[PDB]
């Protein structure tokens, strides 16, 4: 199987208007710290 | 919060200076992912179509404005409002809209860039890294490993203008206990190899994959100077470091014969080349040989699998082109025992996961791979970890088109710790 | 208002296979920035200290665990709770806590990685790209340009093991109307140069900066094969494409004389080398020469600036090491007319902006630069755009340690359009 949790963010806390606002975030080389 | 609201394609530049496709996928909640398509040089004849423009007034004809327009127009429009978390559903929409078996309408470079950018955006929408999302897509949540890398530190064939016919000569740091330690060992051997080469007056400038591109007296001399660098760096060949090769033999298969141009056009039948390779595996701890014969030489590959398959990992690259239809026939015919996974050979993440799963189920190993033309993108690091493939091929320890993947592996291992073991030598088919 | 909550340093690998420092700055609310320090090979003697471990059992002595420990320990503790938007205050805390003139306690590589990661995190907290935040930090909001690139397509000196003593031979696509078109022009010339070189039986493997590293009959022959590639690519030398050089002459200055080892140890006085360079600019449209004399040869540079400065952009690199205290003396002594801006020569974004401003105020140009040891980081693209510097030096059109900066420039220009003009030739001092 595959597990199903309590889940996900409703709105990204770091919205980029375009991906070059943060290449690192958009390419997936650095991650937001959750929670908060 | 995961519906696609915007997709942008654009023409960027790859590590050889040629254009390729980049895509950004934006979701309603503000989540974003970005990815690029890599590009091969020794491309198999059955790879999905890399669509280029052919306009000689731009990039010597290598522009990708048509694929970029496919991303911005028909593809994006077909995906607006769809759920990015439904990766199989996103890829099916694009595959069906293109409507050709080899993705020749939009280009595999267009479809793949969107496929990968979508998976990254969905992962962000789920508040998790790509490798964790990939494990969930794969039906194996929380199952990770750090891959054992094979590192191409002497480049030949289509990747360098030297007299070396074999494409790639690689070291594998099987003795390391972490991928971070593996990366340091590879760097040290790579730097000692420079000193070994200089002392012989050989060239230390690098080819397409960041390995040295010297001229050699024979193809086998590459193994000798590498073994020599391993010893000078203080490691034990065969215990800490094993060796792997990518012949790309389709590139020197002429008129039913394998011809080593750098060795005075020395010619081999299929059987003769297999025994030439066998003798090398007795002189050196070569435990993996990729594309040791031509992509069409299935009878030859059957014989090579009888002679070497019980002791050597035999990796199909051009043989299988990351394509389940072809890998399936190879499994049923007892051809090889490993597959090189290049997602731009097939064109979507979903089809790539299918090839990895098909290999695992048959007991073949899967080696996640870059192309010779790369970008700063590091998606394959996340792919290798999130499918626990066990092995990765992503270049020498120089040029950031290679090292960006090693750096992403370092970050991932730092985040996962013991949840992503580095299993070492036993990942390799035939090793325990 | 945008408080730092966590700072992480780690040892990653640069484009040569050597360790360097990467830093992440995390803010409350989740904003994150990440950057890495580049590493020079031809390092000037007055550059801020790049701190390495010296442990011969790791990376042949080039590990950076001490610098990474500074990021994770003393630097992180000093910055938790501080406002990431106060870039000058953030940099001051790190600089003062280090307390040494050359940043030898923590390493300029530790401080720089945090400095840049912090600016990226602050930009995210403001919901804007780094180039836009940098322009606000600079006191010139909304003022942008796309830089004219000088592209190093034949590598020599310390960057390749060939017989070429001159470090860098560069093309500049001044005829382009956008940086996107400039990048294509450079790609086309770069690919035509490979054909030119193979037809002469010369090596087309690449050096540290992505340019070809052939052995040549003389240093000046690099200009000849580049001129052939420009023509074969269909462009007009001197109108579509001009030429630039980085001699890195501090690397071949021996016993008061400049010695070209690849040309049989041909020796020049400072005067003679200046006139050797002058003659090349009459044979070829060379409009920029970097480090044409040794970093200590200020008498020589004063003479070279009087002889060539009205006509040629003269770029101090090791001469100034991105250091306002040194640049200031140069301006007052009539030394050079341009500065190469390398933020790891000084170690912080705030000190880098000060060098750029001091150059512009004096009428010198500023050229934003990579180092020969790079990562996939593309911070200098945002820096050149966000300060409207006008020029960038970020390598040949191969290797993603160079091309990632070109790709970021393409993305930024797409986003900004006419708000970031490509001004072409007139960016270059003397044009
Ligand atoms: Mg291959
Ligand atoms: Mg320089
Ligand atoms: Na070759
Ligand atoms: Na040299």
């Amino acid at each position: 199987r595959r597990y199903r949790d309590e889940r996900y963010p409703t709105q990204s806390p770091m919205p980029l208007t375009v991906a070059c606002a943060s290449p690192e975030l958009a390419s997936g080389k650095v991650w937001i710290r959750y929670p908060i | 919060m995961s519906k696609i609201v915007k997709i942008i394609g654009r023409e960027i530049i790859d590590s050889r200076g040629n254009p390729t496709v980049e895509a950004e996928v934006h979701l309603e909640g503000g989540f974003v992912g970005m990815a690029a398509a890599p590009s091969g040089a020794s491309t198999g004849s059955r790879e999905a179509l890399e669509l280029r423009d052919g306009d000689k007034s731009r990039f010597l004809g290598k522009g990708v404005t048509k694929a970029v327009a496919a991303v911005n127009g028909p593809i994006a429009q077909a995906l607006i409002g769809k759920d990015a978390k439904d990766q199989a559903g996103i890829d099916k929409i694009m595959i069906d809209l293109d409507g050709t078996e080899n993705k020749s309408k939009f280009g595999a470079n267009a479809i793949l860039a969107v496929s990968l950018a979508n998976a990254k955006a969905a992962a962000a929408a789920k508040g998790m890294p790509l490798y964790e999302h990939i494990a969930e897509l794969n039906g194996t949540p929380g199952k990770y490993s750090m891959p054992v890398p094979m590192m191409n530190i002497i480049n030949g064939g289509e990747h360098a203008d030297n007299n070396v016919d074999i494409q790639e000569f690689m070291i594998q740091p099987v003795g390391a206990k972490t991928v971070k330690e593996a990366i340091r060992m590879g760097s040290e051997v790579f730097h000692h190899l420079a000193k070994v080469l200089k002392a012989k007056g050989m060239n230390t400038a690098v080819g397409d994959e960041g390995g040295y591109a010297p001229n050699l007296g024979s193809n086998a001399e590459a193994l000798a100077v590498i073994a020599e660098a391993v010893k000078a760096a203080g490691y034990e060949l065969g215990k800490d470091i094993t060796l792997a090769m990518d012949c790309a033999a389709s590139e020197f298969y002429k008129d039913g014969k394998y011809v080593l141009a750098g060795e005075g056009n020395k010619a081999f039948t299929s059987e003769e080349f297999t025994h030439f390779l066998e003798e090398l595996t007795k002189q050196y701890p070569i435990v993996s040989i990729e594309d040791g014969l031509d992509e069409s030489d299935w009878d030859g590959f059957a014989y090579q699998t009888k002679v070497l398959g019980d002791k050597i990992q035999l990796v199909g690259d051009d043989l299988f082109v990351t394509n389940t239809k072809i890998l399936k026939e190879g499994i049923e015919k007892g051809i090889a025992n490993s597959i090189l996974i290049k997602f731009n050979q097939i064109g979507s993440l979903t089809e790539t996961l299918a090839a990895i799963k098909m290999a695992k189920d048959a007991g073949y190993t899967a080696v996640i791979s870059h192309r010779s033309g790369e970008t700063e993108d590091a998606t394959i690091a996340d792919l290798a970890v999130g499918t626990a493939a066990g092995q990765i091929k992503t270049g020498s320890m120089s040029r950031s088109d290679r090292v960006a993947k090693y750096n992403q592996l370092i970050r991932i291992e730092e985040a996962l710790g013991e949840k992503a073991p580095y299993n070492g030598r036993k990942e390799i088919k035939g090793q325990a």
